């Protein structure tokens, strides 16, 4: 039982080691009860949970490790091990103060598919990001046995749900469609142009509660246009009630992302 | 393991956020088997009344009495898991559960099987075949853990590249045995058994010539991949039900009807 704890500067660049060690090794090791401990400020990787059984933590702070190479190593990485992980934070300070100092390229890592673990809490803190950047900056996924915010995986679920049909509109209203690259996993997507100003309608109208929208977008990018890649409602006044998430690219090549609000006057 | 005699409760019990089955009205996949044997006709016999069902499918060496899934196993994994009531006798393969068929370098194949000896002896053994190569876990059941004759079982296996599990629990006395593999335990991880090649079979393997099993199927189930860790937790609602209604591929009951 390790009760209250903080493990900061490993890997410490300055006593000359060769080669990467991580905050902590957990290796070999099984039972384990760790509580209320922070790593932080670490050259290499966070934690190392190896071959290890049955390792619980309850109350986890980890962020801003990897200090030795931006964005290249993670909080936590799991090899051949099990472990239940609840109440996670790590807001990496670095990244919200948008100082530009390295720190890792995400929360968590899986080098094997063997693995059975379960991780919750706060996995994205949610700040604005100033350089565009967060707590994962690099997301690998993985197919070990793993379950996260008690969330359903997609590719695990057989459960049924709505699902709601949207209306294709264009000039023409003949959707076409063209080839997508495969990490896609199909063989064609939805043909996007400005000439036809090809577009999905839904009716759904948002609600207080909110809504999210997600999409793969394989842009073409050239000359200056800008491109909506989602909105809610149109126009964009003081009484749109309107959001547009849009790239806008001008004739140099600079790229803006935008998201226009109109409403509340 | 940690959990050798289980006995479930109608307690107000949550564990490890699963879904007690008994107490959902979620709509899933049901995934439809065809039936397969020498003569295609199923035949439904009695079960034991621990079943909680009043007829199961009849399972003989005869008939080769099987279900076949077109479903193939995919890199994520799988668990199937089933209630069978074993007639044990004389010298005989039971194939308890498959993926894919035969056994070689090449099969891309997973047999679970019990097989008893001439002298009564009961070996558990899993078979895989794949990735250039095969291996046989098996191991001898001492006298005092051998299944018996006419006493039901919820038999379950967890199957995926570098990670396979296996348990028997016998639903009248709440005691389990079972195995798990990964690591150093495997020759090889099998990724070959994975492929989206190698389709699911209860009772047999999905090959005409398979052994398969004597005794009596019900309440088959496949899902995708659940831990031992999460199987055992659902054992605590119910020690027969599907193991995780959010993952749950198929479940068919078997009264007399393979529909649902
Ligand atoms: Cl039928």
């Amino acid at each position: 039982r390790i009760i209250g704890g903080k493990f900061i500067w490993a890997n410490w660049q300055p006593y000359g080691t060769v080669g990467q060690f991580p905050g902590i090794t957990i290796n070999n090791s099984q039972n384990m009860v760790i509580n209320g401990i922070e790593v932080q400020d670490c050259g290499g990787n966070g934690i190392e949970i190896s071959e290890s059984y049955s390792i619980s933590m309850n109350g986890l702070n980890t962020n801003r490790n990897g200090i030795n190479a931006n964005n290249t190593f993670y909080n936590i990485v799991f090899n051949k091990s099990d472990a239940v992980i609840n109440g996670f934070v790590g807001l990496n300070y670095a990244a919200n103060s948008g100082s530009g100092a390295n720190s890792s390229a995400g929360n968590f890592q899986f080098l094997s598919n063997d693995c059975s673990v379960t991780i919750n809490g706060v996995v994205e803190t949610g700040y604005m990001g100033i350089n565009f950047i967060g707590d994962n900056n690099i997301i690998n996924p993985t197919n070990s046995d793993l379950s996260i915010n008690g969330l359903v995986n997609y590719s695990k679920t057989g459960l049924q749900t709505m699902n709601e049909t949207p209306t294709f509109d264009g000039v023409s209203t003949t959707p076409v469609y063209v080839s997508v690259p495969s990490s896609v996993g199909q063989v064609n997507g939805l043909r996007l142009s400005q000439a036809n100003k090809d577009k999905l309608l839904y009716s759904r109208t948002a609600g207080p509660e909110g809504i999210t929208m997600a999409a793969v977008i394989v842009p073409t990018i050239s000359g200056a246009e800008v491109f909506n890649f989602m909105a809610i409602g149109s126009g964009f006044s003081d009484t749109s009630n309107s959001l547009h998430l849009q790239l806008v690219i001008d004739a140099s090549g600079k790229q803006t992302i935008a998201l226009l609000l109109g409403g509340d006057g | 393991g940690d959990n050798n005699i289980i006995n479930p409760t109608n307690s107000d019990l949550s564990i490890n956020g699963l879904v007690n089955y008994s107490k959902t009205g979620l709509q899933t996949m049901n995934e439809t088997p065809t039936f397969d044997g020498v003569s295609t006709t199923p035949v439904y016999v009695s079960v034991p009344s621990s079943v909680g069902q009043v007829n199961g499918l009849r399972l003989s060496q005869a008939n080769k009495d099987k279900l076949l899934y077109s479903r193939t196993a995919g890199p994520e994994g799988i668990t199937m898991a089933a209630v069978i009531v074993p007639t044990i006798s004389g010298a005989e393969v039971f194939n308890f559960m498959a993926i894919g068929s035969g056994f070689s370098d090449t099969s891309n194949s997973l047999h679970l099987q019990l097989v008893i000896d001439a002298s009564g002896k009961q070996t558990i053994a899993l078979l895989l075949g794949g990735d250039g190569t095969t291996q046989i876990l098996s191991g001898d059941l001492p006298n005092d853990l051998k299944l018996q004759s006419g006493v039901p079982y919820h038999i379950a296996i967890g199957a995926k590249p570098g990670y396979f599990w296996w348990s028997i629990l016998n639903i009248q006395t709440g005691k389990r045995i079972r195995r798990s593999f990964r690591g150093a335990y495997l020759a090889v991880p099998f990724n070959s058994i994975f492929g989206l090649t190698s389709s699911l079979t209860f009772f047999s393997d999905s090959n005409a010539g398979g052994d398969a099993c004597s005794g009596v199927g019900a309440k088959v189930y496949v899902g995708m991949f659940s831990s031992e860790n999460d199987y055992v937790a659902s054992r605590y609602y119910n020690l027969i039900n599907p193991v995780d209604p959010t993952k749950l591929i198929s479940y068919r009951i078997l009264d007399s009807s393979i529909h649902h």
